[PDB]
């Protein structure tokens, strides 16, 4: 009967649930070996219903892992001290399941990477690695086959320690591309791939080193941005954040020659969760940017600046940025909410980040914009001049931060009875932002104090 | 018309707290954890018909988690929740949501900040950026003041009824 109590892991009645549950935990008490074989053979059977094998799957894992470090350690023994034998029935029954399952995100994958890092830093599962390799480049390989191992070999990256499988990084980078390349005609085979490289990007940091490898990833990731399938592009942009992040210094050979272009077309896609991520990549460009900044300002001193590099890459794609990033900030529908997070959101989110980065140079970048727009008969656009002008009041000295005073406020404040009500919430937005900054730009005593007065009733 | 959401986040972040506030329009002041999961349907009318969610609210706290994983089996739907007064809670979201795509497809997710009513928030908006990197859809929240405590739950109804119009 235990098929029928893993049936009832999807049961809202919390007594069948704890029923079921209190019935799993005794099995993994009362005889741990043979609860992991049958349960390994639930999983591996096609003909168990999705619940029944994917609640078997879980019920494997959750017994080789947790989030505690000190359980998952006893967890890890409990599993290495079961008898060998045993151990290679979960193991075959488990690898036998890749490529078996017919719904997306499979559950073998994690149990063949709760066992692996379990094993590996025994060096017990030898042939896990060159296994899981040949069923991504054997090329009768189904589908489902290689979508499901190359799950598991990026579950299995993330999640062990690295120093435990760098012996092999190189062979399974090889099966990462692989099932990555355009060549590969599965888009889902790619998706995984895609989703594999990035859950092992902290792991391939060594052969992040290699000049050689590190050209083949830079390879494969931006051509997966060329994908026509929109969800392994925004994959592939979301790898590009990811090694920006993780390896900001190996980027000047691949900025300029590709990276720009890249996000700057996917930043102008009408896909959007394309935008989004090409956004981003910029946004994170400012974070990590403004970090070297911080890590720069280092006129304290100890050396040198640790490792700081910062190349200024939002300060050189500023002038091309801008443009697009204002123009986003006018994609609004009539049903979207003021905060969905959109393009449109996330623009402003990159122009206030490039405010900060940037505190002067946006300034004639943003402002032609700005007037252009300020009385546009589309509120759209309207709006999108409202918001591109508070989006530059945090960064640029308030010196040149009084273009507000003189020609914005008036129109500031009548925007605030458009009859869109849109572009009346931005200006009350920006207007506000003002009131922060006045004090900045104090610049006229008993005048200053009853301008924020009136104001503050608005 | 309903929907599995499968509720996460870490123990203490207000999960129940938020779910009972729709049920009873109750504020639970105290903090009884969870055991594993407690499942309550949620009916909310809209302008195409009643749509109900079953909230599995699980367990944040690691001795409580139950199934844990195991709650997740055929979910559409879920919200991650952190507490804005605590860190560690917000630093924890990529692990629930590395959890939840490791078990289900390609559901809307909805990142939730909790008890922004809280005077100084330790989680200030400039560092919450987990959304960003992974497109989803985020909602500073407060279950004691009811500060957009309705707007998770619509963004998912329009994600899942397809609908961009739907209103409650
Ligand atoms: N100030 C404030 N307190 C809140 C808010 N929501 C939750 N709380 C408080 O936070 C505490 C924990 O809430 P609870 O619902 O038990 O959290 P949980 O996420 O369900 N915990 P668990 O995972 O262990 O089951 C309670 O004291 C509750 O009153 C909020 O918006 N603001
Ligand atoms: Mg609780």
């Amino acid at each position: 009967e235990l098929i029928t109590i893993l049936e009832k892991t999807v049961s809202p009645d919390r007594l069948e649930l704890e029923a079921a549950q209190k019935f799993l935990e005794r099995a993994a008490v009362e005889n741990l070996p043979t609860f992991l074989v049958e349960l390994s053979r639930v999983l591996a059977n096609p003909g168990n219903s999705q619940v029944a094998r994917v609640a078997a799957g879980l019920q494997i894992k959750n017994s080789l892992t947790s989030k505690d470090p000190d359980i998952k350690a006893q967890y890890q023994q409990r599993w290495l001290a079961i008898d060998a034998n045993a151990r290679r029935e979960v193991k075959n029954y488990v690898l036998q399941t890749l490529g078996t399952e017919t719904y997306r995100p499979s559950s073998a994958s994690q149990c063949v990477a709760g066992i692996a890092c379990a094993e590996i830093p025994v060096n017990q599962w030898p042939e896990l690695i060159p296994q899981l390799v040949a069923n991504v480049t054997n090329p009768n390989s189904t589908e489902h086959m290689k979508e499901s191992t190359l799950e598991a070999i990026g579950y299995i990256c993330q999640d062990i320690d690295p120093e435990q499988l760098q012996d092999k990084s190189n062979e399974i980078l090889t099966a990462i591309i692989q099932g990555m390349r355009k060549e590969e005609p599965s888009n889902n085979v790619k998706l995984a791939a895609t989703n594999a490289l990035l859950n092992s990007l902290e792991f391939t940091k060594a052969n992040f080193d290699k000049e050689s490898e590190r050209h083949f990833i830079m390879q494969v990731v931006c051509e997966a941005t060329q994908c026509p399938d929109t969800r392994v592009r925004v994959a592939a942009l979301q790898n590009l954040v990811k090694i920006m992040s993780l390896y900001y210094q190996y980027m000047e050979t691949y900025m300029g020659p590709a990276l720009f272009a890249i996000t700057i077309e996917a930043m102008k896609s009408d896909i959007d969760e394309v935008a989004l991520q090409g956004i981003e990549f910029w946004s994170n460009v400012c974070d990590e940017e403004m970090d070297l900044a911080i890590e720069a300002s280092e006129a304290a001193e100890q050396g040198r600046p640790p490792e700081h590099t910062s190349k200024f890459y939002a300060k050189g794609a500023l002038q091309y940025l801008v443009p697009i990033l204002t123009q986003t900030l006018t994609k609004q529908d009539e049903n979207d909410d003021d905060d969905d997070w959109n393009p449109c959101k996330a623009a402003g989110v990159c122009l206030m980040l490039l405010a900060t980065c940037c505190e002067d140079d946006i300034v004639p970048h943003v402002l032609p914009f700005i007037k252009e727009h300020i009385k546009n008969p589309d509120w759209r656009y309207r709006d999108a001049a409202v918001m591109a002008f508070g989006c530059i009041l945090e960064g640029p000295e308030p010196s040149q931060l009084k273009p507000l005073v003189i020609q914005a406020m008036p129109t500031l404040i009548e925007l605030m009875k458009d009859p869109s009500v849109v572009v009346r919430d931005t200006a009350a937005w920006t207007v506000g932002r003002i009131c922060e900054l006045l004090p900045e730009a104090a610049i006229n005593d008993v005048y200053l104090a009853p301008l924020l007065q009136c104001l503050i009733e608005g | 018309v309903q929907f599995k959401l499968v509720l996460v986040g870490d123990g203490g972040t207000g999960k129940t707290t938020f779910v009972k506030r729709h049920l009873t329009g109750e504020f639970e002041k105290k903090y009884v954890a969870t055991l594993g999961v407690e499942v309550h349907p949620l009916v909310f009318h809209t302008n195409r018909g009643p749509i109900k969610f079953n909230v599995w609210d699980t367990a944040g706290q690691e001795k409580f988690g139950g199934l844990r994983d195991g709650y997740y089996i055929q979910a559409q739907c879920a919200i991650i929740m952190f507490d804005v007064t605590s860190r560690v809670t917000y630093k924890n979201v990529p692990n629930w949501h590395r959890d939840l795509v490791r078990v289900c497809e390609n559901i809307p997710i909805v990142l939730c900040g909790n008890k922004v009513d809280i005077k100084d928030r330790k989680v200030k908006a400039k560092s919450i950026v987990f959304h960003r990197k992974k497109n989803l859809q985020y909602y500073d929240i407060s279950a004691k003041s009811n500060y957009n405590f309705e707007k998770p739950f619509l963004w998912l109804a329009r994600k899942l009824i397809g609908d961009p119009n739907l209103e409650f």
